[PDB]
RNA sequence: GGCUCAAACUAGGAGCCGAAGCUGCGGAUUUGAAACUUGUUUUCAAGUGGUAGGGGAGCGUUGUGUAAGCCUGUGAAGGU
RNA sequence: UGAAAUAGAACCUGAAACCGUGUGCGUACAAGCAGUAGGAGCCUCAAUUUAUUGGGGUGACUGCGUACCUUUUGUAUAAU
């Protein structure tokens, strides 16, 4: 059993049970959460692919917490040219507990 | 009538100097806004 | 437990002495105070007296046998430098270095 | 009032130094040199980012046409078939399906040459 | 989700024969070095080496189109001023004969250490013989 | 590398690859506009490569006051 | 002896350059600003009902990648 579906204008494989980071949500810690436009459902040898979504299919995911990710220094540097610049940058996840996976 | 702790200029009464020759993120690094080699670049340069 | 001895201040460079200290280091008191005998190397003289003094230590100051002791560790750092002014042709001066060295051993089982 | 620079400047050169550990020779030990192999490295790292998501996309498709060969078809007719069937699965999870799923791969292979 | 490497433990080398036999020199070549790199496997990354074993029997019969088995020029230098020699396509296939398809699928291959290791999974014997039945490679035409 | 009914050329067609371009998702910021309205809140629109250079906002350091305070041998400064 | 002796007289603290010793990993078929983005293996701490994750060290192998300042129309520049 494993879906295909869609969060953060990226796309994830997932199964039951796994912790998933994606981008931020604005969506209340623990709450669930219910995907119905995932993209294809293989609960074994059967293979539901949709065009484009696998209808009546449904993953519910719960929201575990929302952080911030390991920080990235982001440095320019224009040699020769009195130019230098950094900057910081932690990115906003949401972590997702793939509660069920329905075909 | 405050503290001497808490008494404040107010909003636009005080501006910080500019300190020329204090690296790239200042603006006033290097040249310290004097351009490049000429007259006017120099010490005791003036407008005559 | 391990013995220490101190050399503190040998008149030599400790880039010498290193080539006698990689010989005797790990080997057994015996194997060591052999190499130290016949080694034709000044920094010989200084590792065997420093050997010496911590075996003396291990067996007075710590009642050890002597006889299942060891070269536990053994390393040489630089000491004070002695600066010295050699005259050069044309009225030129250059400085001389007098290394010193500092050999700390340590014996042990 | 004089302003003493030494308790500063020193922990502003640990900060660079710290940056600079596990570099070769000079370029973790002296500030001279591990400053411009910081700034380098951060360069490099920026560039990078960027480079990141094109040789991502080339191994995904690189796998994908692999997958599909193994089933008659070529990346650009499989990739084509996909869109003609109006399936958005991406070349990430295309790709993760070709490696570790064969007989799912298969399938979707099917639907494209169906679409085609 | 993550996008895998292929853990070159977990990898297995096949071994395959091919029969050169009037095949185009270059037009084989591909298809070689191609699956010596592992490109038709799906777990292919570029670091690991997901290759297999080519054999390749019948080399000098490998054949050129054109006037390229008189004109096709290998060259050397040897190291020494002056020091360039050239043969022919033609002497080279008489002197040593797996050295022309050789050549062309080492052109073909990555230029760096991982492209050594996959070159030393080409097998290349003039004649209709092999040595590596123990290996019991199977036929591929390519 | 190598290529010859091409892996060349000519004329057409269909796919696909391909950038920091565009789109998607998250975040920040400048200006302007609307409203609990000196960040009090949300939005929306247009923006945000940059040398010389102009403008704006801050960080740290020494010293004075706040401070006969507060902290500190149950461990200050400094070092790591 | 002393609270303290890596406070022992070159004596408070005791940075860096520089030079040792020890431990772990890598390294003797491979070409270049020495990083970076990936990434196998090993080593080590922790969890965890037990070789899976998380932290740390190392980095086989792949892609990309010619220091900095100054001065210039323009510098990896074999210009300073
Ligand atoms: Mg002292």
């Amino acid at each position: 059993m494993y879906a295909v579906i869609k969060t953060g204008g990226k796309q994830h494989r997932v199964v039951v049970d796994e912790l998933l980071k994606v981008e931020l949500l604005k969506a209340e810690q623990g709450e669930t959460i219910t995907f119905n436009d995932v993209l294809m459902v293989v609960d074994g040898e059967t293979v539901k692919i949709g065009q484009p979504v696998v209808d009546g299919a449904s993953v519910e995911v719960e929201v575990i917490e929302h952080g911030r990710g390991e920080k990235i220094r982001i440095v320019k540097h224009n040699r020769r040219k009195h130019y230098h610049k950094e900057q910081g940058h932690r990115q906003w996840y949401t972590l997702l507990k793939i509660k069920a996976i329905n075909a | 009538g405050l503290r001497l702790n808490e008494l404040s200029p107010g909003v636009g009464a005080k501006k910080t100097a500019q300190r020329r020759g204090r690296g790239i993120g200042s603006g006033l690094g290097k040249t310290g806004g004097r351009g490049v080699k000429g007259q006017k670049s120099r010490s005791g340069s003036s407008i005559r | 437990m391990e013995v220490t001895a101190k050399l503190r201040g040998a008149a030599i460079s400790a880039q010498k002495v290193r080539l006698v200290a990689d010989e005797v280091r790990g080997k057994s008191i015996e194997r060591a105070l052999d190499i130290l005998t016949y080694s034709n190397k000044k920094g010989a003289v200084f590792v065997k007296k420093c050997l010496n003094s911590a075996i003396a230590n291990a067996e007075h100051n710590h009642g050890l046998d002597i006889d299942g002791l060891k070269v536990a560790t053994i390393y040489v750092d630089e000491g004070i430098t002695l600066k010295r002014i050699l005259p050069r042709a044309k009225g030129r001066a250059d400085r001389i270095s007098k290394r010193t060295c500092h050999i700390t051993i340590k014996v042990g089982e | 009032a004089r302003v003493k620079r030494g308790v500063q400047a020193n922990r502003r050169h640990k900060k660079i130094l710290k940056r600079a550990k596990g570099y070769y020779g000079a370029r973790s030990r002296v500030y001279r040199v591990a400053v411009q192999a910081v700034t380098k490295a951060g360069q490099y790292a920026y560039r990078d980012r960027r480079n990141k998501k094109r040789t991502f996309r080339r191994l995904w498709i690189a796998r994908i046409n692999a997958g599909a060969r193994l089933n008659g078809l070529s990346y650009s007719r499989f990739i084509n078939g996909m869109k003609k069937a109006n399936i958005t699965i991406d070349r990430r999870v295309l790709a993760d399906i070709a490696m570790h799923d064969a007989a799912t791969f298969g399938a979707l292979v099917e639907k494209a040459k169906a679409e085609l | 989700m993550k996008t895998l490497s292929a853990k070159p433990a977990e990898v297995t080398h096949d071994w395959f024969v091919v029969d050169a036999d009037g095949k185009t020199l270059g037009r084989l070549a591909t298809q070689i070095a191609s699956r010596l790199r592992g490109k038709h496997k799906t777990n292919y990354t570029p670091h690991v080496d997901t290759g297999d074993f080519i054999v390749v029997i019948n080399a000098e019969k490998i054949a050129v189109t054109g006037k390229k088995a008189q004109d096709k020029k290998y060259y050397r230098h040897s190291g020494y001023p002056g020091g360039i020699k050239e043969t022919n396509f033609t002497k080279l296939i008489a002197h040593k004969p797996e050295d022309v398809l050789h050549k062309a699928v080492k052109g073909m291959l990555p230029k760096g250490p991982l492209g050594y290791a996959m070159i030393k999974k080409l097998k290349l014997y003039a004649g209709t013989d092999h040595p590596h039945e123990a290996q019991q490679p199977k036929e591929l035409d390519i």
